[PDB]
RNA sequence: UCGGCAGGAGAGGUA
DNA sequence: GCGCATGCTGCTCTTCAAAGCCACGGCGACTGCCG
DNA sequence: CGGCAGTCGCCGTCTACCTCTCCAAGAGCAGCATGCGC
């Protein structure tokens, strides 16, 4: 309840428009990584290699 | 300070009035610091008297200590007793010959 | 090309008289640290050594010119102070370098302001900052756009 | 094969090959070997051209003796180094921190010319470091390794150019020495000859030609047949051999007055010398080889002589004119063309003999200059030749060099195919070459001149792409330099079997052949024509009768990491330079196991990389354990071999030794006897075989993502081990003596249940982080002096305690002054796979594991078996590595076994098939030659002959294809799809070591922002491009929070962080520190910077109220 | 010229490689045949002097208008150029235009 | 420029030594151009700004 | 001079403006980010502050 | 209540 | 056996020599140099 | 005197992250310490 609706910025480099930063709201996983919707790869750029 | 009240910044030359004005005393031996003792050296180029003491309310002897001396300037050391902080803000000059 | 220059000292209430020096200010000693080098001595601060021979010259050519020392040492104690103090200032633009240990060359007043790697643009422009993180990200197809 | 004892792989080889490949560390071993001069070099060097066996050493000393004063009354001289016995093994000197070295001594002669008397004795000039048998040097306890350069050639270079003003060529020409001043001529924009002595203005090249003794007669009587120079010769105005000395006095040293006795000692001091002048062999060869000069003889002296310069200016106007033949007075014949600077003919190595001669010369060059200066401030009759010879300029030189230098570079052990791989570097960088800045686009293009003598694929991708490469499996390097490869000669249209080196100079002049061409049993071409490599690396189809030379092998021109990607001739150019690299990162895993799909080069890249253990003589097995084999010699001798258990890398890995042999075995010399960290029955191995299938599975393999089984994680097949090593130092103190010991006063005894009687803690511990190892306390002088400082361990570090070592002064140790004890511990863990780490295969695959599914959620066989992962195939088409599925293919056929029917004779496909390939066993070990391995039509009538399982199914039919069942679902899959078995790879990118967070911690002194990196718990940039994004999107308050109360603004963190424990409002942000600190550098330059108001009345800027 | 060279050929405005010039003044031309170089010197149909614009060299070529005819014309000498046409072929100036 | 010797087989069925040797001319200037023109675009981009 | 310091040639408009005793008012993106203060921009303008 | 710390250079990598 | 004389290694202090060394594009002042 | 063209020197060349090692030297000058001689 700590981190409920409470929102948090991720970002990617090079940051080479806007939308290489958006916000997001968290969620608790297990593990070490962090988890990214498929629909936000072509603004952030990234692949998971 | 209020950055609310800011409303210019000029710039320009200094003449030596104005260096002699901004320092707070002038170094005259090119020595840094004690190497054995590992205090600061007199009138060199890191100094409690120029530039502030090296702990907070203290000084280069310990006829006053703690927080109750501030204001007075040690009669025999020359050091302020005040915070170490200052030590960021004061300036010295060296005068050419 | 000259009125641009002897205008300036008119249109305002400055004087031309600055370009040359009588005293030269000290920076405050917590903006050029001195510290152990992992419990052994201390090596080098790049600005604390500048300081030092400027002191030297000025020493020597205070001493020599109380003593009544003929004109020709004088004048080369004065070239060789006014080199120190040009190499204070800016380390570089006339004649060679003054290197230290390593043929290294030292850092001068003006080299902590220019460059990709100076105040303006390593300090002012982008810092650190508190609450971050970093980590590999991988895919979810189970989350929502939010 | 040609090894003792090997596993049997067959091979699908359709080639014999006439050569072996060398010894892969002969590179850096030969050099060494020279520059000692070991009587090894010194056999070597008399089989062939037994002229001067001059070591190494031996010609620097030669060089510099004798050694004269002013006024030629005493001499020093030297010679005959010689080399005593290594201090201690290299185990000591890698426990204990020190220096694998011997003592170095020479003979050292005074003579006095006064008199006539002569005293020599033998000096000490201090300790060599010392090279060990694997090409590595151990300095200050680390291994290292020591990187051949890329560097030009000293000689004469021709050039060519064009002018944009007017509108005809340009030429020119570029004298390099080795160690000296730059000659330049040049050809102009009108047509005056110019010199740029030692980079000196200009002027007209026939003042320097009456300079040296040349009339105007004799000038226009050699140089007429040209204009340029008759022009030049009517415009000097300086006829006169004293006014040219004059001419050029006043031109290379301004200001001084000219004298004729001084030009005349100038125009001899500088060029024609032998003190300041050195045109070294090489320079002397090349010059003697291009200006076709007296090479009918040794090759001695090294300074410029005259003919040299005349017939440069002759080349240069010959060359301006357009012909393509000249002859100099008395010579030779020679091609008049201008040379590149990147032919492989033009750029010589300099290997580790002569990166270290370079340094014992600058050293012994200064040691001269001392004692040249000393000897005229002493007595005579009391000087002998130990007290003029000082020893510090040469070790510190030395040390300076096996130190803090560019090419001495720390060795990576990885695996053993990095270490070796380190071992066989060029580099383009260091003292003398390059810069990663200068250099441009035409020093890192693959030339048609790296054939056989460089790799064009293995190299570096980022910043470094073309300025670092490998050195080929068959090249070698000349006595000079140069790199030479071999080849097959042909006569009269047949392939002989004589091998002849030759270097990119002279197979220019030849008509090379390809290694894939048809060969009948006699050794004629069946092709009526052949692919050739002509003069330019002009590639043509000429008739195959012109041939003069043929390759030894196909994989003559890769390296020995890409000679080791099966079906390599299928990838990109692209995929396999990734592939090579990734080969290198991959962890050794607790169990290996060989590929059942390989090449052949995986066994002597194990023996000659020096991981495993091989047997000295031949003998019978005495005694084996699990730390020692006792092999018993045919003589009698006995031989006992120990093993590395659980030893710490460069890199924090684990490097384990096994023994595979039996106690009754009879073992031949040259076998292996012990396996190694990546070593699976003396071949490498540096993965897993894995069940594969490619197909989209619900977006979790998505954009290179991995999914894999849980049958990986509960039978430990990729786990791996990891060791850390914690120190600490006890010293003394101008307050006391820093003490280790249990007793702490500050600390709780709940705590301190886990330490010794010494302050240390017991072995077999599981520590975690925040945990105490050792406990340390320093007293604060003279009780109640005593503070707290003990080593802990870091945060986010765990695993348990393998061992302890100690050091103590009182005990006879060497130890740093100052200090008084030691002690170091290792922390070991095991890591198992899981979400984020990073999976490889050779083939440039590349992904991190996106979902770890338990076995019953996984695409089954009609049989009940799982798959262990999945790939996507919407990266196969588009990055064109097809050699991946093919591997898929021959790695099922071999799993499974095949039998190739032959009751109607050998069918039409398995025609060129070996008799031992028509029928295989389950589980079969198979290799494919990098250029020369299985065809197609052999793996498609291969896919039709596999054997049945337990019962009689065929599960994968004639295409490699299967029907699988949803494992979510259960019912079948609509389409059969790929099933197969690929080699896959653990890399060394583990999420566990990349995974950081902070909300406060640690700041620095200056500017008051937090600390950087990972180890310092230090926060995250927040660069100029990320506030460009901040400003576009208009939030004005997240990036003013961000850069005054989250980086710079002292009294605000504390109220802000005050405020959020408290639950209130946050604060409003106050004013950075980093503005001052920049307001107080500039006032520090003489500028009068101030802060003013809306009334003037500058403000203080400095709190205190 | 083509790529990011060009683009900032065109911001960091600065003269380009092959200037080609413009017609100064609306007129005819004077489309003379030289050795390496041409030399047009255009004829003035407002009645003043030709403005001289010759040394142009042989190698860049000649541009195609849409010239008064209705074709892709190659300025042959007596033709009816109007002000602002390209007479060469190659990037103009960004401060003869102007 | 164009070699006149062109490379007739696909990589389905594999180059040869030196269809693949001169394969790779023009596949080491593709990586190399690409990294050199990857800091003349952010300082157009910085001098945009 | 604040704005142009941080863009290239810090020593030459240092001097220049010492020279001219140029006056800054601080009234731009990069200035008041440099400083610590509100952008004029977006939320940062008075009608919605 | 004593008591209490964080600069440069070089090399190799990942996206 | 005692008294004289001469050399241990840590500590301190101060800074020119001198050979060693060998991108690219744009711009603007400037300076001998020819005419 | 007056053009002038080559020349030289000073500006600029993408962002974030991880691991490792190395950091002046020489010469003089102490306050004792150990050998030899009568
Ligand atoms: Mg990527
Ligand atoms: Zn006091």
């Amino acid at each position: 309840e700590v981190i409920a609706e409470h929102p948090v910025l991720l970002n990617r480099a090079p940051t080479l428009h806007r939308l290489g930063i958006q916000a997001f709201e968290p969620m608790l996983v297990e593990g070490k990584a962090i988890q990214l919707h498929p629909l936000v790869c072509e603004a952030f750029n990234a692949d998971f290699d | 300070l209020d950055v609310n009240f800011f409303d210019e910044l000029r710039i320009g030359l200094a003449t030596a009035e104005d260096i002699r004005q901004w320092s707070y005393g002038e170094v005259k031996k090119p020595e840094t610091i004690n190497y054995r003792t590992l205090k600061p050296e007199k009138d060199g180029l890191f100094c409690e008297k120029i530039f502030g003491p090296t702990r907070d309310w203290e000084c280069y002897c310990g006829k006053y200590k703690r927080v109750r001396f501030k204001g007075i300037i040690c009669e025999r050391c020359g050091v302020e007793v005040t915070r170490a902080k200052v030590r960021r803000e004061r300036m010295g000059h060296i005068e050419l010959a | 090309k000259r009125l641009k220059v002897v205008a300036a000292f008119q249109q305002s209430g400055n004087s031309p008289m600055g370009m040359v020096l009588d005293a030269v200010p000290v920076i405050p000693p917590e903006l050029r640290p001195m510290v152990q080098l992992d419990g052994g001595r201390f090596a080098t601060s790049d600005l604390n050594d500048l300081y030092r021979r400027v002191i030297n010259r000025n020493n020597r050519l205070k001493r020599l010119i109380d003593l009544g020392a003929p004109e020709i040492i004088v004048n080369n104690e004065k070239r060789m102070l006014q080199e120190s103090v040009d190499a204070l200032f800016d380390n570089g633009r006339r004649g060679r370098p003054v290197t230290g240990p390593g043929n290294r060359p030292l850092k001068s007043l003006s080299d902590l302001l220019k460059g990709k790697q100076g105040r303006f643009r390593q300090n002012l422009l982008g810092k650190r900052v508190d609450y971050s993180g970093r980590s590999v990200i991988v895919v979810g197809p189970q989350l929502k756009l939010h | 094969n040609s090894v003792p004892g090997a596993p049997n792989r067959v091979s699908f080889a359709k080639l014999r090959e006439p050569l072996e490949v060398p010894g892969l560390l002969d590179v850096q071993t030969d050099s060494f070997e020279w520059l000692i001069g070991s009587p090894r070099w010194r056999e070597s060097a008399a089989e062939r051209g037994d002229v001067n066996p001059v070591g190494g050493l031996e010609e620097v000393l030669y060089e510099l003796s004798p050694i004269e004063d002013f006024s030629g009354s005493m001499s020093l001289s030297f010679s005959d180094p010689r080399f005593d016995d290594v201090k201690a093994p290299v185990d000591e000197c890698k426990d204990k921190d020190m220096t694998y070295a011997a003592p170095l001594f020479v003979t050292a002669e005074f003579i006095n010319n006064n008199t006539g008397e002569i005293k020599s004795q033998t000096v000490f000039m201090g300790d060599f470091p010392m090279m060990t048998e694997k090409g590595t040097f151990i300095i200050n306890g680390t291994e290292r390794v020591v990187v051949s350069q890329l560097v030009r050639s000293p000689g004469v270079y021709f050039d060519e150019t064009i002018d944009k003003s007017t509108d005809k060529t340009l030429h020119s020409v570029k004298v390099i020495p080795s160690r000296g001043a730059w000659l330049e001529f040049d050809v102009d924009k009108r047509d005056t000859v110019g010199v740029r002595i030692d980079r000196k203005r200009r002027q007209p090249v026939t003042v320097l030609l009456k300079a040296l003794g040349w009339t105007s007669e004799q000038i226009v009587e050699r140089f007429g047949f040209s204009e340029i120079m008759r022009s030049t010769l009517e415009k000097d105005n300086t006829v006169g051999t004293d006014e040219a000395l004059l001419d050029i006095y006043r031109k290379l040293r301004p200001g001084e007055p000219p004298t004729k006795e001084s030009a005349q000692t100038l125009l001899e001091n500088l060029f024609f010398k032998e003190k300041r002048y050195d045109l070294a062999r090489v320079g002397r060869y090349k010059v003697n080889k291009k200006l076709g000069l007296h090479v009918g003889e040794p090759i001695t002296s090294s300074t410029l002589t005259e003919e040299d310069v005349v017939a440069t200016i002759e080349y240069l106007v010959r060359l301006h004119e357009g012909q393509t033949t000249m002859t100099v007075p008395g010579g030779v014949e020679v091609p008049v063309e201008t040379d590149d600077i990147d032919h492989f003919g033009n750029r010589r190595l300099r290997t580790v003999g002569e990166l270290i001669q370079n340094q014992i010369r600058v050293g012994m060059s200064r040691m001269e200059r001392v004692v040249r200066e000393r000897m005229t401030t002493q007595d005579v009759e009391a000087i002998t030749p130990q007290t003029l010879i000082n020893i510090r300029p040469v070790v510190a030189a030395i040390k300076e060099f096996f130190g803090t230098s560019q090419l001495s570079q720390f060795m990576d052990q990885n695996n053993p195919l990095s270490g070796l791989t380190h071992k066989r570097r060029l580099s383009a960088l260091g003292p003398g070459g390059l810069s990663r800045e200068r250099a441009g686009l035409e020093v890192r293009d693959v030339h048609p001149s790296h054939y056989g003598r460089m790799c064009p694929i293995e190299t570096p991708e980022g910043p470094n792409i073309g300025l670092i490469g490998s050195l080929s499996v068959y090249a070698r390097v000349n006595p000079f330099g140069f790199i030479e490869t071999p080849y097959r000669k042909v006569v009269d249209g047949v392939v002989s079997d004589e091998i002849v080196y030759l270097t990119a100079d002279e197979e220019d002049r030849h008509v090379v052949a390809q290694a894939n061409s048809p060969i009948d049993a006699d050794g004629r071409f069946v092709e009526p024509r052949v692919l050739v490599r002509r003069k330019a690396g002009e590639v043509e189809y000429v008739p195959s009768s012109e041939v003069d030379y043929m390759d030894v092998s196909p994989r003559q021109m890769v390296s020995v990491a890409t000679a080791m990607i099966p079906f390599l001739e299928h990838d990109d150019a692209n995929r396999a330079l990734m592939g090579a690299n990734m080969q290198r990162q991959a962890v050794p895993l607790v169990r290996s196991e060989a590929p059942l799909v390989g090449t052949g080069m995986e066994l002597r890249a194990a023996i000659d990389a020096g991981d495993v253990v091989v047997a000295e003589e031949s003998g019978v097995i005495e005694e084996v354990s699990a730390d020692y084999i006792t092999v018993m010699h045919d003589n009698g001798t006995r031989r006992t071999y120990r093993m590395r258990k659980f030893a710490r890398s460069n890199h924090g890995t684990c490097a384990n030794q096994c023994p595979i042999v039996d106690a009754g075995d009879r073992v031949e010399a040259g076998q292996v006897i012990a396996d190694g960290p990546c070593t699976d029955d003396g071949e490498m191995a540096l993965g897993k075989n894995l069940l594969v299938a490619i197909m989209p599975w619900e977006g979790h393999n998505y954009e290179d993502a991995i999914i894999l089984s849980n049958r990986l994680v509960e039978e430990d097949v990729l786990t791996s081990i990891h060791i850390e090593e914690h120190e600490i130092d006890a010293r003394d103190t101008k307050l006391g003596a820093e003490e280790i010991t249990r007793d702490i006063p500050n600390i709780s005894d709940e705590v301190l249940a886990d330490l010794d009687e010494r302050g240390i803690v017991r072995i077999g511990a599981e520590v975690r982080d925040g945990d105490i190892l050792v406990g340390k306390v320093t007293p604060k002088g003279e009780a109640r002096e005593v503070r707290d400082t003990s080593l802990k361990v870091p945060h986010g570090e765990s695993g348990k305690v393998i061992g302890i070592r100690v050091f103590s002064r009182e005990d006879e140790d060497e130890l740093p002054a100052g200090v008084n004890e030691l002690v170091r511990v290792y922390v070991a863990q095991k890591r198992k796979i899981s979400d984020g780490d990073k999976l490889a295969g050779r083939h440039g695959n590349k992904g991190v594991i996106g979902k770890i599914l338990p076995v019953e959620d996984m695409p089954f066989l009609a049989d009940g078996t799982p798959v262990d992962i999945i790939l996507n195939t919407h990266g196969v088409p588009r990055r064109m590595n097809i050699g991946q599925i093919l591997e898929t293919h021959l790695g099922w056929c071999a799993h499974s076994g095949w039998k190739v029917d032959a009751a109607k004779g050998v069918p039409d496909w398995a025609a060129r098939l070996p008799d031992e390939l028509l029928e295989a066993q389950p589980n079969a070990i198979v290799s494919t030659p990098v250029f020369d391995g299985a065809q197609e039509a052999e793996l498609q009538g291969l896919l039709s002959c596999t054997l049945p399982n337990r019962d009689g199914d065929v599960l994968v039919d004639a295409d490699g294809k299967a029907m699988l069942f949803d494992g979510r679902s259960g019912e079948p899959f609509p389409y059969p799809v790929t099933v197969g078995y690929m080699y896959i790879m653990k890399l060394h990118h583990l999420v566990d070591d990349k995974i950081h967070a902070r909300s406060t911690g640690p700041y620095s002194m200056i500017t008051q922002q937090p600390l950087g990196g990972k180890a310092q718990f230090g926060g995250q940039r927040f660069g100029e491009m990320e506030c460009w994004a901040m400003q576009a999107y208009g939030a004005a308050y997240t990036l003013q929070e961000l850069l005054t109360i989250k980086s710079d603004d002292t009294v605000g963190r504390v109220k802000v962080y005050e405020a959020i424990v408290k639950g209130e409002n946050i604060p409003e942000p106050g004013i950075p520190e980093s503005f001052k600190v920049l307001l107080k550098e500039l006032q520090s330059l003489c500028l009068n910077v101030e802060v003013l108001s809306s009334d003037g009345a500058a403000i203080e800027l400095r709190e205190g109220e | 010229t083509g790529g990011l060279p060009r683009v900032q050929e065109l911001f960091e405005a600065r003269v380009p490689r092959g200037k080609a010039p413009i017609a100064d003044v609306t007129g005819r031309v004077r489309l003379e045949d030289g050795e390496r170089f041409y030399k047009i010197t255009i004829v003035p149909d407002d009645g003043g002097e030709e403005v001289v614009y010759d040394k142009i060299s042989k190698r860049q070529r000649l541009r195609v208008f849409k010239h008064e005819d209705g074709s892709e014309r190659v300025l042959s000498d007596g033709d009816h150029v109007e002000v602002g046409q390209q007479l060469m072929e190659g990037s103009a100036d960004p401060h003869e235009v102007l | 420029e164009f070699i006149p010797r062109p490379v007739k087989s696909s990589f389905r069925e594999g180059l040869t030594v030196l269809e693949y040797f001169i394969n790779t001319h023009g596949a080491r200037k593709g990586l190399a151009d690409t990294a050199l023109r990857t800091a003349d675009s952010g300082y157009l981009t910085r001098r945009l700004v | 001079w604040l704005s142009a310091a941080s863009f290239q040639e810090t020593t030459r408009v240092l001097t220049d403006a010492a020279i001219n005793c140029r006056s800054d008012k601080l009234n731009g993106l990069k200035e008041n980010v440099i400083i610590g203060k509100l952008i004029p921009a977006g939320t940062g303008i008075n009608r919605y502050r």
